[PDB]
């Protein structure tokens, strides 16, 4: 049907730069397209329509342009409170059809994450359950890739990651990645291993308990 | 003083009807080129377009989502009624209306609702269990909040007075119910020399627990 | 091009 392709998913930036996203729709949609801001928790507000009109309430520092199926969003000079998602619209053929989205977050220097491992509690023990934790703090940029090991052998299953959202503080990013096994699972091995993997090192940082 | 504004039930048991609605002011549904939109977005997800009602009373349906769909107007109380039949887990997400603006030469959405959450689960209320995590100038704790259902929870470090240093993680799902762990960063002298507690509220489930962490 | 029925608008 006719779907919008936003580019990029991810931009960093720092206030005062010029920033561009683009928009392309699998067919002609006649200038008809949207743009739409979130901040973070709150409801979507109209910044731009039929390509290049500006909406009330938007300084000039913004515009569109664009036509066929080739649109673009700029932003000259940016200032703090343009950080945030910003998504595309079409008003053509339905079923109308949104961008993917674009998060336009902070610049900041790299920064390797500080990863702790956390044994499954006492507690929890006793309940019929094991959850290994392990924390993947402050780091940036956002990429990241965590690995599991049960005695020295990779492990997926059972595995599930969260992450933050960019720190309004520091700017940076953390993870959490919970390997979940049964209490008799994880007392049937005695190695655990979590490993980070991060542009600010070529070498994993290993983090790693024994049942004992 | 254009403004509309989301109801729904919150929470809704898979196979049933959600039934959704727009209460909006400041407009009128007997005015041309206007009309009301439902949105919806997941949670961290990008937004989709479901249904919008006119002015003149047509309508138009997402095709995806057309057969489970209906929408009818209130004209003199300024309400739009929307159903979604037989909802699956997926249809949860936060649902927005909002006052779309439409002619033959332009189209957009400029005032929206703030938007109301929905949950789809076949879940109960479950208070959650809270497990302490414990183990440079600096050491990690941490807090473990498993089996809890619905969301939020509020996750709080000596009462508050631990503020710098806290992340708290986004919740996920398994088997039905969310799990969430808080991390807290303190220099390793205040620790175990001093106490580390994390705070846990579940208000759907009235929970209120406080543990320490114990070397 | 003019927006009708087949884009959602009346």
């Amino acid at each position: 049907d006719i779907q919008m392709t936003q580019s990029p998913a991810s931009l960093s930036a720092s206030v005062g730069e010029t920033v561009t996203i683009t928009c392309r729709a699998s067919g002609n949609i006649y200038n008809y397209l949207a743009w739409y801001q979130q901040k973070q928790g709150k409801s979507p507000q109209l910044l731009v329509y039929n390509a290049k009109t500006l909406a009330d309430g938007v300084p000039s520092r913004f515009s569109g342009s664009g036509s066929g199926t080739q649109y673009s969003l700029k932003i000259n000079s940016l200032q703090p409170e343009d950080f945030g998602s910003y998504f595309c619209q079409h008003f053509w053929d339905t079923p109308w059809t949104f961008g993917g989205g674009t998060k336009l977050e902070i610049k900041r220097a790299d920064a390797a994450p500080t990863v702790s491992i956390f044994p499954p509690s006492s507690e929890q023990l006793t309940s019929g359950g094991a959850s290994v934790v392990c924390f993947l703090n402050n780091f940036y940029p956002k990429d990241i890739n965590v690995k599991w090991k049960i005695d020295g052998s990779e492990r997926q299953n059972g595995v599930l990651n969260s992450w933050t959202d960019q720190d309004s503080k520091d700017s940076t990013y953390s993870m959490s990645s919970t390997l979940t096994l049964t209490k008799d699972e994880y007392e049937r091995h005695n190695s655990y291993t979590c490993e980070a993997t991060h542009k600010t090192s070529t070498s994993p940082i290993v983090k790693s308990f024994n049942r004992n | 003083q254009v403004t509309l504004k989301e109801s729904g039930p919150g929470i809704l048991q898979p196979s049933q009807t959600l039934s959704l609605t727009c209460s909006f002011s400041g407009f009128s549904l007997s005015t041309s080129n206007m009309g009301v939109v439902w949105i919806r977005q997941p949670s961290g997800k990008g937004l989709e377009w479901l249904l919008h009602i006119l002015w003149n009373d047509g309508k138009f349906y997402n095709p995806a989502l057309k057969s489970r769909l209906t929408i009818s107007k209130d004209t003199y109380n300024n309400q739009v009624f929307l159903k979604i039949a037989n909802v699956d887990t997926a249809d949860t997400a936060t649902y927005y209306c909002a006052r779309l603006f439409t002619t033959t030469t332009s189209g957009y959405f400029d005032v929206w609702g703030a938007g109301t959450t929905v949950t789809v689960s076949s879940a109960k209320t479950t208070p959650p269990s809270v497990y302490p995590l414990a183990p440079n100038s600096m050491v990690t704790l941490g807090c473990l909040v498993k089996g809890y259902f619905p969301e939020p929870v509020t996750v709080t470090w000596n009462s508050g007075s631990l503020s710098s240093g806290v992340h708290t993680f986004p919740a996920v799902l398994q088997s039905d119910l969310y799990t969430l762990s808080s991390s807290v960063t303190v220099p390793s002298s205040p620790r175990p020399s001093e106490t580390v507690t994390c705070n846990v509220a579940h208000p759907a489930s009235s929970t209120k627990v406080d543990k320490k962490i114990a070397a | 091009k003019l927006r009708g029925v087949l884009q959602g608008h009346l």
